[PDB]
């Protein structure tokens, strides 16, 4: 046991994240590299009074009101053209460790591409949601996969609850139910169409939602189609939780105080951006004390977290059956396209048929249910969960290499997900043109996906990156991250 | 001629911190041009007073 | 986001500066006079304080919420429409204590008085609470 | 507020997540399917022919298609690790788009990774809480979540039906010349299926595309299954009318109907297609396509293409089901002798809805014992904001072979007078 | 030095209305 802190939550491990603020010299530089883009972006929305190409609205029988808003355009042809070489790229192989990326270059300053006749042989990439390592065109794992193509099709041509509804989904929906622990669980088609097509099943008209401040477009686009009034909590605060969450239960709806219908909690395993693992044991101990219900979303929290890794539910010693709705996908540990729900048996009997998505759009391919049934045998018993046991290891290992060399990372120190913090807008596009030089891709997020100064690269760790691959990237960093003086941290 | 080319490294820092590197180079001498001509006319009245 | 943007980390020191490199620059004139420095920097500060917060509306980038944010300028929206927060109020004490140097330089002129005062009042009517969707027969 | 009332009201008792379900005894029945959903099916444990299946070409069973599926899967693999900017773009996501391009003759095509989720994340990109959408009340529930997500004020107009979309637009007028500031920025469109899953009928483009101007309207035909199998090509609604694809302003689809596959395009002019790629909103916030998925859908881009007269043989087989079926008691057939997917429902309904779904459900249920399988159409009750009569549909395909096709005409016939 | 008319006057306005700008605390 090792923390009781006040709320009632009960670590079992010690925590240990750390978010380290960012310096005041160059939070100032900052302002300026944005300050010089937003200047020559109105000195060159000036200079389009006359007549780099544009895309021309039609003009031969048109000139109604004109499509775009073109002051909401700004940031898409003055800071994100200028650099948008980077984060498009074509690739031509399995996604694995290694990947072979199709070389292009522009003519036109990134307003259109050409591709030359190259493929950038043997890249290690760290930027592609590979945790386990399923994702490879060998192996026994993907044998299995092509037995089912050979046979059934690609893909069904109808929707569940009409025709269309094979033995391999029922197969499936049995193995995820015992995978994770619970009663029963439902398979969909995308990750992203699970919580934007079910979200609105659940709480409805007089309801209420707790959501973070970043949860992903799924969470919210499920929030916006229930009509039901949607309160922002801070990241990972769990004293502006417990506020939000009191002031909700002795106050009512805005206009009239009635009660409140019922309200839940919308929170994920890993956030992607910024990796940092909620603070699950206190809120675990905080909606039974108020009531409320758990909305989990293992996005990237499954396969990765915990040992014999079934989700972060594992990774601090509960039960699943506290946790009252366990959405995840299948695209980011998996190596497949897909997405479920999981809970009480109660509560899938209403998901299959008020469900948005049980009745109109069209279930799972054949095929890839079959990735998805034999990657989570490898799991349960080949590299299988040796795999997690070794990205336990790389996670380890290349978190604390970059902060001793001076970088600033974010986040819990067992997370998959290593942000790299870059500041500066021209440091965006120069940084990403600085790896792919020296045989190594990154992903790197810019400015309205991120605050004003944080702008930061992401590294996605794999259990298929081995040791001398993984060497070789921190050697990589050494010469790039002194190059462009990326050595923000003060440890 | 060490010390050379490590001062071009300086310049390439310039060209990273406030933005002059994604600049479009036929936009890039318009604001090496305003940061010249100002600081040669803050030494203008900065040698007379 | 333009609801975060004046409440994030540093933003008020680079604002500070940013009068300081605007004031140096234009102390550094060669046919000009102290008076007509001070009487400068005054306009363009409340100038840009004008068309950069009162002018403006809607996002250099594209809202998630359908353009809710379509039809107000820039001022009716940092911090999600409560008026007197922590960095709401210290863009109204700025073109005061602005106002009070260029009081105390310039010497208390008349047709200075006129100046610098009537692009000191252009700034602090909209930014009263009891002026907030209210647009005076224009934009 | 005193301290000890704010310990009185936590006493408090929200309403469970889940209703207690069934209405009756509401279970629907989950027709389990042993193996493929092929022309020979077997539905629970029944051997039987299909009629639900929206595989019109039949190239689901195709071999070539099978081929290609499998000589990608063993060079790229199952799925694709991430979104689709973050390094999730292959080759046949670049090859996919530049086939369905050069088959709808437009300049782009985007692709999205789900067939519900192409309209519901394309409607939203363009209207914004100001414009004006004209929607034909019967349409798909995966338009009416665009409509929900992009809050426009939206004016429903009847199906199938002009003179009451020429009023919504003089109230426009009126409108404009009301207030001609406001006017001026409110970028009203017209969103309409070109053939309907809901009714099976044809909405009238002619009319319609003239009408655009008139009234400075845009249109969003969403041609779902009107892909595949209208012309003499496979181009849908827009070649059957014989008018310019210039004309109509973003056309989407769906790749899951009439191609055997998973997601949906939408093709249309590089003015429109581009905007949707930093604004999609399930285009750069889901992953990618599988690459499996995309070379069976260039397979059958290519049957589609190199033997044009498979969409002639569909069209008066469903002058066969369609003739052939009319003229009988109990039950009413109102679908057009173009469109392949009927709707089969019951004339003089009776009183509540839930005993009338029940009524309808045993013509299906006492058929399937006879190897011929049938669809009973499921909705949403609450939620679908205009919902039709329950109905069954008949499905037909090119892999029907008359002879036991019109065997299915006689043995529906014969069960829908021993039930009604 | 240190009297003009009607110009000490308004900046005596503007000097006390900062210290009812800096206790305001609340609105909507
Ligand atoms: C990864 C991500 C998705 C992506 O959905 P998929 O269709 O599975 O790719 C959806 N939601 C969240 C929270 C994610 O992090």
């Amino acid at each position: 046991i090792h923390h009781v802190t006040q709320n009632g939550g009960l670590y079992k491990r010690p925590f240990n994240e750390a978010f380290e603020e960012t310096p005041m010299l160059v939070a100032v530089l900052t302002y300026v590299g944005y300050g010089v883009l937003t200047l020559f972006g109105y000195l060159r929305d000036f200079l389009r009074y006359w007549r780099c190409h544009h895309a021309t609205e039609r003009e031969e029988q048109k000139d109604f009101v004109s499509l775009y808003q073109d002051f909401e355009n700004f940031y898409t042809r003055n800071l994100y053209m200028r650099i948008r070489d980077n984060w498009n790229r074509p690739i031509c192989s399995v996604p694995g460790a290694r990947v072979d990326i199709m070389e292009r270059q522009s003519h036109d300053y990134n307003w259109s591409f050409k591709y030359t006749g190259n493929i950038i042989k043997g890249v290690i990439n760290m930027g592609s949601y590979n945790y386990l390592g399923f994702a490879r065109n060998t192996g026994s794992c993907q044998e299995a996969a092509a037995k089912v193509l050979e046979e059934y099709g690609a893909g069904v041509c109808s929707t569940r609850q009409e025709i269309g509804n094979l033995d391999k989904h029922e197969e499936l929906e049995e193995l995820v139910a015992r995978f994770l622990g619970v009663e029963a669980a439902m398979a969909y088609g995308m990750g992203f169409a699970t919580n934007s097509m079910n979200i609105p099943a659940l709480v409805g008209k007089g309801c209420l939602i707790l959501s973070d401040e970043l949860n992903h477009a799924s969470l919210v686009l499920g929030a916006r189609l229930s009509g039901a009034t949607i309160r922002i909590f801070k990241h990972n605060n769990m004293q502006s939780l417990e506020k939000l969450l009191k002031d909700a239960i002795v106050y009512g709806q805005p206009r009239t105080r009635r009660p409140w219908k019922k309200i839940l909690i919308l929170v994920e395993g890993i956030y992607s951006m910024e990796g940092s693992i909620v603070r699950l044991p206190e809120v675990i101990a905080l909606k039974k004390k108020y009531k409320a219900y758990l909305y989990l979303d293992e996005a990237h929290s499954i396969g990765a977290l915990g040992p014999t890794g079934r989700g972060v539910v594992e990774y601090f010693g509960l039960d699943p059956e506290d946790v009252d709705v366990m959405m995840g996908t299948f695209t980011k540990s998996f190596g497949a396209s897909g997405g479920y729900i999981g809970g009480k048996k109660e509560l899938i009997d209403y998901l299959r048929t008020h469900s948005h998505s049980a009745v109109y759009a069209t279930s799972l391919s054949p095929p890839v249910v079959e990735q998805i049934i034999t990657s989570m045998k490898c799991i349960m018993g080949s590299l299988g969960k040796e795999c997690v046991q070794q990205l336990a290891e790389n996670t380890r290992y290349f978190r604390r290499r970059l902060k001793e060399m001076g970088f600033i990372i974010y986040g819990n120190e067992d997370s998959p997900v290593v942000p790299l913090m870059l500041y500066m807008p021209a440091k965006i596009g120069a940084f990403g043109r600085e790896m792919l030089k020296r045989n190594i891709g990154v992903v790197v997020v810019g400015f309205p996906a991120t605050p004003i100064i944080e702008s930061r690269a992401r590294f996605c760790l794999s259990a298929a990156h081995t040791k001398e691959i993984l060497d070789t990237a921190l050697k990589e960093i050494d010469e790039v991250g002194d190059l462009l003086q990326l050595k923000y941290s003060r440890h | 001629a060490r010390a050379w080319k490590q001062m071009s490294w300086f310049y390439y820092q310039y060209l990273l911190v406030t933005a002059l590197y994604m600049l479009e180079p036929w936009e890039r001498t318009v604001f090496n041009s305003m940061l010249v001509s100002i600081v040669g006319m803050a030494l203008y009245t900065g040698y007379v007073f | 986001p333009n609801t975060r943007v004046m409440n994030s980390r540093g933003i008020w020191l680079s604002y500070v500066l940013a009068i300081g490199l605007l004031h140096i620059v234009l102390l550094s004139i060669p046919f000009v006079s102290v008076p007509v420095v001070w009487t400068l920097t005054n306009l363009i500060h409340n100038m840009g304080m004008y068309i950069f917060l009162h002018t403006v509306k809607g996002t250099p980038f594209e809202t998630p919420d359908q353009g809710k944010a379509r039809l107000l300028t820039h001022w009716e929206q940092m911090d999600y429409g409560v008026q007197f927060t922590a960095s709401r109020k210290f863009l109204t004490i700025t073109p005061i204590v602005l106002y009070f140097l260029t009081s105390f330089y310039t010497k208390y002129d008349q047709i200075h008085f006129v100046l610098n005062t009537v692009s000191l009042m252009s700034v602090l009517i909209p930014k009263l609470p009891q002026l907030h969707g209210v647009r005076i027969f224009g934009i | 507020t005193v301290k000890e009332k704010e310990e009185l009201i936590e006493e408090w008792q929200p309403e469970p997540l889940v209703p207690p379900v069934p209405k009756d005894h509401p279970a629907l029945n989950y027709n389990i399917v042993s193996g493929p959903p092929s022309h020979k099916t077997v539905v629970n444990g029944k051997e039987c022919i299909n009629f639900a299946s929206f595989n019109f070409l039949g190239l689901l069973d195709n071999p070539r298609v099978k081929a290609a599926a499998l000589a990608s899967l063993k060079k790229y693999g199952v799925g694709t690790c991430g979104p689709r900017g973050f390094y999730g773009t292959f080759d046949v996501h670049l090859d996919l788009e530049d086939r369905l391009a050069k088959f709808m003759k437009t300049e782009e095509a985007i692709i999205y990774s789900y067939g519900f989720a192409t309209i519901a994340s394309a409607i939203p990109a363009y209207s914004k809480r100001g414009d004006i959408v004209f929607v034909d009340r019967a349409a798909c529930f995966a338009i009416q979540k665009g409509l929900q997500a992009s809050r426009s004020d939206i004016k429903l107009f009847k199906h199938n039906d002009m003179a009451d979309l020429e009023r919504l637009l003089k109230e426009q007028e009126i409108e404009d010349q009301k207030n001609p500031r406001k006017a001026r920025v409110t970028r009203r469109f017209i969103v309409v299926e070109g053939l309907y899953m809901n009714t099976g009928t044809i909405c009238p483009l002619p009319e319609l595309v003239k009408l655009k101007y008139k009234y400075k309207a845009r249109i969003f035909l969403e041609e779902s299954l009107s892909f595949g199998v209208l012309g003499e090509h496979g181009r849908g609604v827009t070649e059957h009318y014989g008018i310019n694809i210039d004309d109509i302003d973003l056309i989407s689809a769906n790749m899951e109907n009439a191609l055997a596959s998973i997601g949906g395009f939408c093709c249309g002019r590089s003015f429109v297609i581009d905007h949707q790629r930093l604004s999609g909103q399930g285009y750069c916030f889901s992953a990618s396509l599988p690459p499996l998925l995309a070379a069976a859908a260039i397979e059958a881009l290519n049957i589609m293409e190199e033997n044009p007269g498979i969409f002639a043989v569909l069209k008066e087989k469903c002058g066969q089901i369609h003739k052939a079926l009319q003229g009988i008691s109990g039950l009413k057939v109102v679908g057009e002798s173009l469109s392949p997917a009927f709707h089969l429902q019951l004339e003089e309904s009776t009183g509540s809805r839930e005993q009338d779904v029940r009524l309808l459900q045993e013509i299906v249920d006492q058929c399937m014992n006879r190897s011929i399988a049938l669809t009973q159409a499921r909705y949403l009750e609450k939620e679908e904001k205009c919902l039709p009569p329950p109905s069954i549909r008949v499905v037909v395909t090119v892999e029907q072979t008359e002879e036991e096709l019109e065997r299915a005409a006689s043995t529906i016939k014969e069960v829908a007078q021993a039930v009604l």
